[PDB]
């Protein structure tokens, strides 16, 4: 048998009947007969008398609690009762589901919640991803403030980033006290990120005071644990929009649904113990007698009661009465005063709905940071390399940047390469922030009747602000999108198998050879095939039967013997001939470069960045760091 | 240096380049002539005219 | 030739 108790809400007579009705709900192998009890008011004698009477006149094996208006100092009574009469109980919701760390020795409470350590871990896993590192910690004079202050420091030393702390302050945010002193202390602060710990009344007082002393505008960000924010279904006034909290799963289920989970976990625990010994332990419910030394049978049943799994939800209780390894979900206050999901957490890796933090204003109209820009690119093997994050610690190796392939759902890869290092140094010197995302359409750029795809398309239509990578310079692009000075020098080159004297040779100029027809490369839809077609019609006509899949399959075709000559860029062709199986070489060499242009950073027309960072590129080229990067990333054997 | 080394006699360039830079036309700050000069230079690079001038 | 500064066989991993 399993008991059920309600408290302090709209009278759930219909809910009580609906809970009592499924005497066989088929939610587990075997179903003990459920019974329901309801207390009118929450009080010490009321609760004590009801539970003692029910469990002494019913002979019950387990009992499931349901919470109330969320007042404190109620879980202690449950701990006391469970320790005395040795009956396992379980709290499911409200204020009684707040973790009690030093529980009684022989008690079996098992309240589903999360300790401050796990919540702080999740919060610092969302601070690291957006890279704030401000740490303005504010705590009121609360009973548990010392534990929070110890935990934040303990976790601060358990990560990679320095986490430069700025200030921690403790103030009397109670119903009665000097408001002027707290006003003075709040008026003197400077940090873009705040972490606060207090109670709901303390939260409302502190937020009202912060609104008075101008700390709630679009400049700062606030974070609170689940202890504050109260009901979750009625956000009061003076609560800043953009508040971030972390709550466990099932923050939107029904009261009836929660009880169904509570009875299921007890039923599986008995069933799991049933397979071991084929019995259900007898109840021990003499509240009046209050007997019982340490009992091994109930101890073994409780030990087997810890781990449970059903319906694809892992409930694993630590020795302390709180569950370990849950799947928390981060929530935030939308622009219309309504809690909404922002980012999940599942086996230690954090996700987010937004690649950047939306910042709102007093009259909404989401402001955009002036010193932040979006950069488009894609993968070119010598220059941009994409690697999936390692299963090591969630985030990938340092000296790499997060980078996501846009297409709502996203997978966070992290891109590496030469142009990435250039971008990192540019961000270091010009003092700006950025986010990087790969392109999905055609590689580099084309004009199919005014529709430009690729990075040039994403920049020309004002969906991006730069476009770094392997992006050469030509007459067409330079008309519609700006450009900066070249930093890597390329052209057109031919790779052969280790026979021609340039493009003007009759081998390529006159495709009228009888026995041997020569074969070309020309991976289409790129820069080179535009110039080649525009300047030599016959070659374009005769180049239809040319292998065109990538810069990878062309090497295989050349090594096989199905193709004779490759035409492509120079900076990638000569590098590709540096590290090769054997030694495949090109024509005469750097003397054979045709239409010698250079790589560049595209920009929206008339952008104020252009002048600022062209000088930085020139400075970087002047003193020779580019030579070091080239010798690190662009060296070969043969 | 390379033109004179390969032109007259008995002179040889040692090693290779160690610090690279380009050549450009100078103009006053924010002059209106810049865009057209750059476009014409680029189109002459890609035309092949600069190759003919070089070989000449 | 396995140098100490950087070998392309070492800088770029090979199969053998
Ligand atoms: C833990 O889970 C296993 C697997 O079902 C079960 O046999 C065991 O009773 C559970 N409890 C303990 C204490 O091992
Ligand atoms: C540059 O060329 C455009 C047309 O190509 C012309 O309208 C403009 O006057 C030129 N710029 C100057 C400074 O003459």
């Amino acid at each position: 048998t399993v008991a059920v108790v309600f408290s302090s809400s709209g009278p759930p007579q219909a809910q009580f009947r609906a809970r009592l009705t499924p005497q066989s709900f088929l939610d587990l192998p075997l179903e003990i007969q459920p019974l329901t009890v309801g207390v009118n008011t929450t009080n010490p004698s009321s609760l004590l008398t009801q539970i003692c009477g029910l469990l002494g006149a019913a002979h019950v094996h387990g009992i499931v609690f349901e919470d109330n208006v969320d007042t404190e100092a109620v879980a202690q009574i449950l701990d006391f009762i469970s320790s005395q009469t040795h009956v396992p109980i379980l709290s499911i919701s409200g204020g009684s589901a707040v973790v009690l760390t030093p529980k009684e020795p022989g008690s079996a409470f098992l309240q589903l919640g999360v300790s401050l350590e796990q919540q702080l871990q999740v919060l610092f896993k969302v601070l690291e991803e957006y890279d704030w590192s401000a740490f303005a910690v504010i705590t009121s004079l609360h009973p548990g403030h010392a534990l929070f202050l110890e935990g934040v420091r303990a976790v601060a030393d358990a990560s990679h980033v320095s986490w430069r702390l700025l200030d921690v302050v403790t103030l009397e945010l109670g119903p009665g006290g000097p408001r002027a002193r707290t006003q003075r202390l709040l008026r003197q602060l400077d940090a873009p990120v705040f972490v606060a710990y207090c109670s709901r009344e303390e939260a409302e007082v502190l937020f009202a005071e912060a609104a008075q002393a101008g700390l709630v505008g679009p400049g700062h960000v606030w974070l609170v644990p689940n202890l504050a924010l109260g009901s979750t279904d009625a956000p009061p006034a003076t609560f800043p929009v953009g508040l971030i909290s972390v709550v466990t799963e099932s923050w939107r289920l029904s009261l009836r649904q929660k009880v169904r989970d509570g009875v299921a976990i007890l039923a599986l625990g008995a069933h799991s113990y049933w397979r071991q010994h084929g019995t259900l332990p007898a109840p021990a419910g003499d509240c009046r007698v209050h007997p019982g030394p340490v009992s091994p049978a109930r101890e073994a049943f409780y030990r087997h009661l810890l781990n449970v799994t059903w319906e694809g939800r892992d409930f694993s209780f630590s020795p302390g009465g709180y569950l370990v390894q849950p799947t928390m979900v981060v929530i935030a206050l939308n622009r219309h005063r309504l809690w909404e999901m922002v980012g999940r957490w599942e086996h230690g890796v954090l996700y987010m709905k937004y690649p950047v933090w939306p910042r709102y204003s007093a009259s909404l109209q989401p402001v955009v940071d002036s010193r932040h820009l979006t950069v488009a690119t894609l993968e070119e093997r010598p220059f941009v390399i994409v690697e999936s994050p390692d299963p090591g610690t969630g985030g990938c190796v340092p000296n790499t940047v997060p980078c996501r392939r846009q297409s709502a759902p996203y997978t966070k890869l992290c891109c590496k390469g030469f142009c990435i290092d250039i971008l990192k140094k540019l961000a270091r010197v010009v003092k700006f922030s950025y986010d990087l995302y790969l392109v999905t359409n055609g590689k580099h750029g084309k004009r199919v009747r005014g529709v430009w795809n690729g990075m040039i398309g994403e920049v020309y239509y004002k969906r991006a602000d730069m476009a770094i990578g392997s992006l050469t310079i030509n007459e067409e692009r330079s008309e519609i999108v700006d450009f900066s000075v070249p930093f890597v020098e390329t052209g057109i080159s031919v790779m052969v198998a280790r026979t021609v004297s340039g493009l003007s040779d009759k081998k390529f100029q006159r495709p009228q050879d009888q026995y041997p027809p020569f074969r070309f490369g020309t991976v289409p839809n790129g820069s080179t095939e535009r110039n080649i077609r525009s300047n030599y019609r016959d070659m374009h006509t005769h180049m239809v039967k040319f292998n065109q899949r990538s810069v990878e399959d062309a090497l295989t075709s050349l090594k096989m013997g199905k193709l004779d000559a490759f035409i492509y860029d120079a900076a990638v062709l000569n590098y590709m001939a540096g590290k090769d199986e054997g030694c495949k070489l090109v024509t005469i060499g750097s003397g054979k470069v045709f239409a010698t242009t250079g790589y560049g950073i595209a920009m929206q027309k008339d952008s104020h960045w252009k002048r600022a960072i062209d000088l930085a590129l020139l400075q970087f080229l002047g003193d020779g760091e580019t030579q070091k990067l080239e010798t690190v990333w662009l060296s070969g054997i043969c | 240096l390379e033109f004179e080394a390969s032109q007259k006699c008995d002179l040889v360039t040692t090693g290779e380049l160690f610090f690279r830079s380009g050549f450009g036309i100078g103009m006053r700050k924010d002059s209106p002539w810049k865009q057209n000069v750059s476009l014409s230079i680029l189109k002459s690079h890609e035309n092949g005219f600069m190759e003919d001038l070089d070989k000449t | 030739r396995i140098t100490g500064i950087n070998d392309p066989r070492l800088r770029n991993p090979s199969d053998k």
